[PDB]
RNA sequence: CUUUAAUGUUUGAUGUUCUAACGUUGACCCCUAAUCGGGGUUGCGGACAGUGUCUGGUGGGUAGUUUGACUGGGGCGGUCUCCUCCUAAAGAGUAACGGAGGAGCACGAAGGUUGGCUAAUCCUGGUCGGACAUCAGGAGGUUAGUGCAAUGGCAUAAGCCAGCUUGACUGCGAGCGUGACGGCGCGAGCAGGUGCGAAAGCAGGUCAUAGUGAUCCGGUGGUUCUGAAUGGAAGGGCCAUC
RNA sequence: AAUUCCUUGUCGGGUAAGUUCCGACCUGCACGAAUGGCGUAAUGAUGGCCAGGCUGUCUCCACCCGAGACUCAGUGAAAUUGAACUCGCUGUGAAGAUGCAGUGUACCCGCGGCAAGACGGAAAGACCCCGUGAACCUUUACUAUAGCUUGACACUGAACA
RNA sequence: GUUUAUUAAAAACACAGCACUGUGCAAACACGAAAGUGGACGUAUACGGUGUGACGCCUGCCCGGUGCCGGAAGGUUAAU
RNA sequence: UGUAACGGGGCUAAACCAUGCACCGAAGCUGCGGCAGCGACGCUUAUGCGUUGUUGGGUAGGGGAGCGUUCUGUAAGCCUG
RNA sequence: AGGACCGAACCGACUAAUGUUGAAAAAUUAGCGGAUGACUUGUGGCUGGGGGUGAAAGGCCAAUCAAACCGGGAGAUAGCU
RNA sequence: UUUUGUAUAAUGGGUCAGCGACUUAUAUUCUGUAGCAAGGUUAACCGAAUAGGGGAGCCGAAGGGAAACCGAGUCUUAACU
RNA sequence: CCAUAGGUUAAUGAGGCGAACCGGGGGAACUGAAACAUCUAAGUACCCCGAGGAAAAGAAAUCAACCGAGAUUCCCCCAG
């Protein structure tokens, strides 16, 4: 509906990326999440 | 004249050992974001065809 | 004639 | 030959059925994993061996009979499985 | 294939995969083949010499399938480790 | 550099003039005893017109076709997928254009965890203040609450509040459920890395059950897996995703 | 009203009596001005209505003359047809019976007549539905396309502003 | 006058008359891959198309829609 | 259309209720004779007999086993004025 | 004078009856309309099938017409009988 | 014949005789049978020709993986209890 | 004007028919896709031109893969 996808892309300078969901208009700021990067085996910033 | 296959079934059923077919799961195309990792992951193997199916699929295979 | 008709 | 005007209506809608219940019953042995009932909220209850899954499938946690009990101060029926 | 008219089995799961054109080219030989070549030395000439594999084969490979029970000289095929062993066992001199 | 002249140069447009292409269904001559044609000559027109290739518009003039199914005949009306209840005969399932309602989302917290807490309604007293605000006590005992239908659940709360957080993890998965099948569901445990908690532990989204769309074709990122003489590359595959 | 559903509208005329006709009213379901409006002499194998005359149209048929029909001689078709030793009734029954049950009636066989039935004969229902049938027709359905139309380049050149 | 030869002869079609509109002649338009031909050995008092339908009295308002005609500054826009 | 609402005749039981014992009644069951399928068991494997049990209604349809027709060989044989 | 009038030939076809395995695959009988015209008729010619021709009825184009006939693609296809 | 169901007043047949409908080719899979057997078999063609030659090929004795590749294992995954 | 066109005469050749096969110029639709337009049917049917006992093709600006082959045509494989 309203919500738009975004990619949640690694800060290690893999390609790795999740994938969700954001209201755009409620929550303008970017999200940020500690999530596992499976290709350095980390725990590491995700952004966007 | 020779039987022809059924070219897109070529290309999406491969006959293994014991002539079973293996194929790719379907549902992990596209519409990605909302599918659970557990149930994407599930899809990624390769899988036999089933008792019910094997019919149709010998019948477009000839010579696999 | 018609037999049974519209 | 007249007909008269039907109407319609506004029902006729209804969902798949789910196939919930009781899978094993009482006595029953089962595998470790094997799904013991299907049900909508905790109509009946976690005992000993007994897992309760994320939709409240209770499920056999070790190999076993299946044996169902009423227990506690709210009556509640408990599932568990008796390691045989 | 046809099902009555609802999307196909061969239709509704999906292509997968891609042919290898290094694969037609590419041969498995099996031990009961060595002692099938006439001459000791099993080169890639004395196989298609042999019929063993076909003319337009360019790779192979010796692979433990049956047995081999005499010694043999292996050129320039890849073998596997339990072929090594098989023929080493029997006298052979495996060689890239 | 912002504005702006002059010269040179490369172009494009426009207007005149010209004649030599081209036109002539103007005159005259000849082939010729011919209102065809051709040649000649002379006027007129003239790089226009016209034709070829390419190209935008228009185009029932003409053509090929499509224009769903259910249905107490067909049409008209209504409906078509998904969720909840009843019909449904105390396992599952079960039909009708049977009876009633909902969905095509929401949420970076409304998720995880630790700690804590407990409703509605009424009565009595109390500034503004009432039938109903906030305060105090009592009765009551969930008659509340649950992000949104209904059903089943829920106090050890799944309901309410706060702290810290990203397990809304990646790879897998004994074993089961449910489907003709495609598929869908539930899942302890294992490896890696994480959060909360002193710890036992809990966490692979949310009380659960709707919130969805196969394949094809293609897009984006990653990966040398492939790479039509060879090295590359294109394209393809595989993984992620639209 | 070649238009009015309601509707045989209402009022008047004509008739003993008029859902039609004529005149009028206007409540025009749903007239109307060149897909013309209103009128109009003449004309019409044109539609509607009324009179006189006329009559077997009719009350209600009668008789007669001819051609068939009938009989004899000659010639000699046809549609149809599972097989028939082919009755009524009341029931039954794939739901309307010569054929089933029960019962009634009925000696065998022609000829002239009549058409109630044999769901009689005739044409694989035109209606209706269905078929992922057809045709031809329509259009602001889709996709094309002849034609018409636009510009570029070619045939196509010169000189000067 | 004409018409459904063979179930409809009419109120249908035609008609003189009217109007709109196209057409400057190698006319418009039509038949025709074309040449050519009809239009016409005619030339706007002519020719084609369309509607209306002798005659009489007449023919009102609407250009928003769909066509057609005219415009062409600007926006958009093909090949190149 | 004709009795026409016991199938008819007719019935005062030849109706109805209760009790009882007889009998009729089917292609059911039994008897006698015969055929076939399947299983078991022993003869004994050319798979036959033997014994025993049991089964044999059938559309679509599956399975098994045959008859006859014309033509080729066997056949310059065999039958046949 | 006249798409003038009455009315034969001639051209039509309004009504009724008959006929309806006909005398006839459209007629006969009695009446009926036009009958110097936009008339009628002989002979010959031209127009060809998405084509002609049509005072327009989808009429007519050899007893055939919402796309003639003949041959061919051709054993079209037929989820129907 | 078609049907839930036909004496049906549902279809078809006047009768007889003759003819009239599951074929053929090539591929493929399964069953039976025969040969040979970890092998089996040749096509075209050659040929005094149903022989013999011809092993080009094809199927089989190895799989896993999209693939490189590895191989009685392999793929998956950083790695698998 | 020269000339050219044109005219006349002669010589030589062609013309037309015919089965299939063959090369070329044009070229459907039904149908299948369970509808249909891309696609299919199919470069088939059919029309037309031309030839010969055959035609066509043909002597590498061909393949191959670092080794090699050695014009064209036809058959069996490769391979559904
Ligand atoms: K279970
Ligand atoms: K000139
Ligand atoms: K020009
Ligand atoms: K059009
Ligand atoms: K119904
Ligand atoms: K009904
Ligand atoms: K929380
Ligand atoms: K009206
Ligand atoms: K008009
Ligand atoms: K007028
Ligand atoms: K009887
Ligand atoms: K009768
Ligand atoms: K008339
Ligand atoms: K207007
Ligand atoms: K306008
Ligand atoms: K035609
Ligand atoms: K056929
Ligand atoms: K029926
Ligand atoms: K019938
Ligand atoms: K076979
Ligand atoms: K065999
Ligand atoms: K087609
Ligand atoms: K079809
Ligand atoms: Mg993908
Ligand atoms: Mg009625
Ligand atoms: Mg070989
Ligand atoms: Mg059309
Ligand atoms: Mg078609
Ligand atoms: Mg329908
Ligand atoms: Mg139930
Ligand atoms: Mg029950
Ligand atoms: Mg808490
Ligand atoms: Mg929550
Ligand atoms: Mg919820
Ligand atoms: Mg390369
Ligand atoms: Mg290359
Ligand atoms: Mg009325
Ligand atoms: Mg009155
Ligand atoms: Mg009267
Ligand atoms: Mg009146
Ligand atoms: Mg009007
Ligand atoms: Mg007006
Ligand atoms: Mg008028
Ligand atoms: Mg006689
Ligand atoms: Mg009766
Ligand atoms: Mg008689
Ligand atoms: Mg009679
Ligand atoms: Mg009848
Ligand atoms: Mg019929
Ligand atoms: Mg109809
Ligand atoms: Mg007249
Ligand atoms: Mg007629
Ligand atoms: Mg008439
Ligand atoms: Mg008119
Ligand atoms: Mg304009
Ligand atoms: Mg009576
Ligand atoms: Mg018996
Ligand atoms: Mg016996
Ligand atoms: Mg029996
Ligand atoms: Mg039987
Ligand atoms: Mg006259
Ligand atoms: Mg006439
Ligand atoms: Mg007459
Ligand atoms: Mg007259
Ligand atoms: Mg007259
Ligand atoms: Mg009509
Ligand atoms: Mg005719
Ligand atoms: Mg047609
Ligand atoms: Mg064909
Ligand atoms: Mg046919
Ligand atoms: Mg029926
Ligand atoms: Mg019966
Ligand atoms: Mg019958
Ligand atoms: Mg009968
Ligand atoms: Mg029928
Ligand atoms: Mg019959
Ligand atoms: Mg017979
Ligand atoms: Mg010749
Ligand atoms: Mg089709
Ligand atoms: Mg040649």
């Amino acid at each position: 509906g309203i919500r738009e996808k975004i990619k949640l892309v690694s800060s290690a300078g893999t390609g790795h990326f999740y994938t969700t969901t954001k209201n755009k208009r409620t929550k303008p700021e970017k999200l940020e999440l500690k999530k596992f990067d499976p290709v350095v085996r980390q725990h590491v910033i995700y952004k966007e | 004249p020779k039987i022809k296959t059924v070219r897109g079934a070529a290309k999406r059923f491969k006959k293994t050992g014991k002539g079973g077919f293996k194929h790719k799961h379907a549902n992990l195309r596209h519409i990605l974001t909302k599918k659970a990792t557990k149930r994407k992951r599930h899809l990624r193997p390769k899988a036999m065809v089933s008792k019910g199916d094997l019919g149709l699929v010998i019948a477009c295979l000839p010579y696999a | 004639k018609c037999i049974r008709a519209p | 030959a007249h007909k008269k005007a039907g109407g319609s209506t506004r029902n006729g809608r209804d969902s798949e059925a789910k196939r919930l219940g009781v899978k094993r019953f009482g006595g029953e042995s089962v595998l470790a994993g094997s799904i013991i009932v299907r049900q909508r909220g905790t109509k009946f209850h976690a005992g000993a061996n007994v897992g309760c899954g994320r939709d409240h499938t209770l499920f056999a946690k070790a190999d076993g009979k299946v044996k169902f009990e009423v227990k506690g101060p709210k009556n509640r029926k408990f599932i568990s499985i008796e390691a045989e | 294939g046809f099902e009555g008219g609802q999307m196909p089995l061969y239709r509704r799961l999906p292509k997968f995969g891609f042919t290898s054109r290094k694969a037609a080219i590419t041969a498995e030989i099996r031990l009961s083949d060595l002692a099938k070549v006439e001459g000791g030395v099993v080169d890639l000439n004395t196989l298609k010499a042999a019929n063993i594999i076909g003319i337009q084969i360019e790779f192979a490979k010796v692979i433990l399938a049956g047995e081999v029970t005499t010694p043999v000289t292996v050129r320039g095929l890849r073998v596997t480790k339990g072929a090594r062993a098989a023929i080493e066992a029997a006298g052979g001199k495996i060689e890239e």
